[PDB]
């Protein structure tokens, strides 16, 4: 909401979210699935140290 | 669709020259000519100024003077179709004359660019 | 590809006249001495008409030629507004002069009779018809779209009729 | 720039002839085989009349066709006076050759018809018919002048309809 | 039967030239002229290049430029009655010019082959 | 308002002549001709002189005799759209012939000003 | 190929200098005369020097003053095919008579190297 | 820019001699022929002298007994482009032949300076 908020045309503020999960690919595939959103982006990794 | 050149327009430092018919635009380039010896060889370049030859009505509110002052000018030769070529300091050759109130102009410049 | 020519030029006499122009309507014919007494001319207004096509450069153009009638008012041997119906033909020539209308270009004036005779000043009305030549194309040919699975080439050599026939029915994609 | 043309020829015409010419009086169309037993003729008077407009050199002026025809009597097969009638075609010809009227300039005499047929010669009137060709020029397009404080820019990225919408709307002259 | 050339076609790359009229074909091959001296002797040979010359209109899909930049192309002359020639790495000569909306093609080759 | 050239007014010392048609005004100044190397480099100037072209009917209160001894005269060719040009000194140049009750008059100066 | 070489580009220091219609080179080497005796007897030998001809336009970038001060310069003619000859250590030679606009010009070396 | 030398003016004593189509000049310095044995072995030096070539057309200003009279004077050859070549102490040289209405001409001195 914030984002797009910002990314309207009106406030002109450019904002880019950058996450990672860590998980099973079954979770990472369902994340991704869900979100459905064009300001965020995701790396999954599958047993990070 | 295959639409083709109708008018064409003259246009000196952006603004319109009227130009009656015909005007004609010879692009620079090269002159490629044959080469004939014992058997035909192929062609043989030789460098080519652009040339633009359009005819205007004499007396008009550019005037001669204007004209045979022009040494250093932007011409541009537009097809109405969208395709228009620009000269890059162009000047006036040939030798102008106001015969029945008709003037022919050759602008003649080093090469032409293909803009818009 | 006239239709959308003569589109053209009606919209952009609409555009360029507006309310000074009563109608705009295309004519069916060129000018005779009957159109007074036949049409709906609700005076002034202009009729385009197009008056055919002449051998074009090259075999896929023409030379289009069209009229634009023009109509007014001569009540008791005066017109109804002689500036009005001058300005109108010269705009009417200035603005459809050189413009490219739809697929037709190079609009260029040709001819500008008066076209008044008894049967129009009679009549009430003046007809002073412009006429236009337009280096118009000719339509293209009819594009196609189609996908079917090529599966089998059918041969047969042209042998005598009655000679055993000779004949390969390939049938491509067959994997053995 | 046809009808201040008109004028100027027949301020030019009046001035010239004076009281000589009983009248001048802009005529609606070309001399047709009516206008004889339609007209207030009133002779001797001289009518001018646009006979059109051919293609001019340019795409900005034509060459516009005039006509003077001059008007007499011819009481008994005797013109009333024929010193009058012919001085008063020369003079026409002469004021009205070259000189400038109005926009239109370089008026060229082309042809000076006898005119006088049978339908005019039982009527008593001669009909001595002047034509000219001049260079006249087109109206310019309309100019424009509007000033409105600039204040804002929206801008819409061309997007495909149901993808999210990306615009600016820039609104200039803000301070923060 | 005795079919004559009616309409003639100019394909530049496989892709037809409009043409308007009077697109004249001259094969490549020699030119036998006159010997003489005390007498007649017989004919003189001089190798030639064969050229397609065709009028196209100005403004079109074709393109100036693209007209102007053809140093290699395979130029194919066909009568509408059948015979087809086939220009071998044919060049554009001459100076091309968009007098009018109307251009002028010169396109030369060392060879013409009579295909299909 | 756009008023173009009409007829053309071919005097001499203040005393207009009768040219038919198309009488032909060359201004004097510089003709501007290509200079083809390597490449295309500019422009090469070569000085003109003024001239003028006018038709006079023959056996008029001009006179042949006093055409074909201007040696020294003030030509003005004055076109009706309001600009004139007045030849500074000028001389009647070609041969002078009455062929037809016509004579062709091409008076030629060393320089032309545009006065008025 | 098709490429037969009709303009050729001279550059001095890469200046490129401003050539007319005709640029000759001669590279240098062994001119072969004859020595011939009783029979034919084979050639002899002798030294030649390569050697450059151009003539330029007057008033462009390089002036004639740096021509008649050419002492110690490389030279680089170039085809428009792509034949690149250079001239190391070389130096104008003859006199540069500077008549009708034209610079009549000739630069000669010791050794002539086809580079690329 | 794009003013390549045409026309060349030249001047004695501030006079601008009248000179016709041919004008000619060699500045002053040294003369590089060429010594060549074995090997190329460079080139050799020779002096030259400042030359400036015109043709007068005849009954001018200037006259002809003044132009044989010169032994002192002072010469300038002026390019339209703008390079203005400078001589001191000048002469006429050669014999000034009347020929055909031009007065051939050659006007020598000991140095030559590009001034301005």
């Amino acid at each position: 909401t914030e984002l797009q908020e910002r990314w309207g045309p009106v406030n002109q503020a450019d904002g880019f979210a950058v996450t990672v999960l860590s998980g099973t690919y079954g979770d990472i595939s369902t994340f991704g699935v869900s979100r459905n959103d064009h300001l965020i982006s995701c790396m999954g990794i599958a047993g990070a140290p | 669709g295959n639409q083709r050149q109708g008018v064409a327009f003259i246009r000196v430092n952006g603004m319109e020259l009227e130009s009656m018919e015909g005007a004609s635009f010879t692009p620079s380039g090269i002159t490629r000519e044959e080469v004939t010896g014992s058997r035909v060889y192929g062609w043989k370049g030789k460098p080519r100024a652009a040339k633009v030859e359009c005819k205007i009505p004499g007396g008009g509110p550019i005037g001669l003077d204007e004209i045979i002052d022009w040494e250093n000018i932007t011409v541009e030769f537009q097809a109405d179709t969208g395709e228009t070529w620009m000269l890059a300091n162009a000047w006036q050759a040939d030798e102008p004359k106001n015969d029945g109130g008709e003037i022919s102009l050759v602008l003649m410049a080093k090469q032409s660019k293909r803009i818009a | 590809m006239l239709e959308e020519t003569e589109a053209a030029l009606l919209a952009r006499v609409r555009e360029l006249f507006g309310a000074t122009l009563r109608q705009v309507e295309p004519l069916t014919g060129t000018w005779t001495n009957e159109d007074v007494h036949r049409l709906f001319l609700a005076p002034p207004s202009v009729f385009l008409a197009w008056m055919g096509c002449g051998e074009g450069r090259t075999r896929r153009e023409v030379e289009s030629r069209w009229a634009f009638f023009v109509v007014a008012e001569l009540l008791n041997g005066e017109p109804v507004n002689r500036p009005g119906i001058y300005q109108i033909v010269e705009r009417l020539i200035a603005g459809v002069n050189g413009q490219t209308f739809g697929p037709t270009t190079g609009m260029r004036l040709t001819q500008v009779r008066n076209l008044c005779d008894d049967n129009r000043i009679n009549a009430g009305v003046v007809l002073y018809g412009v006429l236009f030549s337009g280096t118009t194309p000719l339509p293209s040919v009819v594009d196609l779209d189609s996908l079917d699975d090529y599966e089998r080439h059918w041969q047969t050599w042209k042998f005598p009729d009655e000679t055993p026939e000779f004949a390969a029915h390939i049938n491509v994609n067959q994997e053995k």
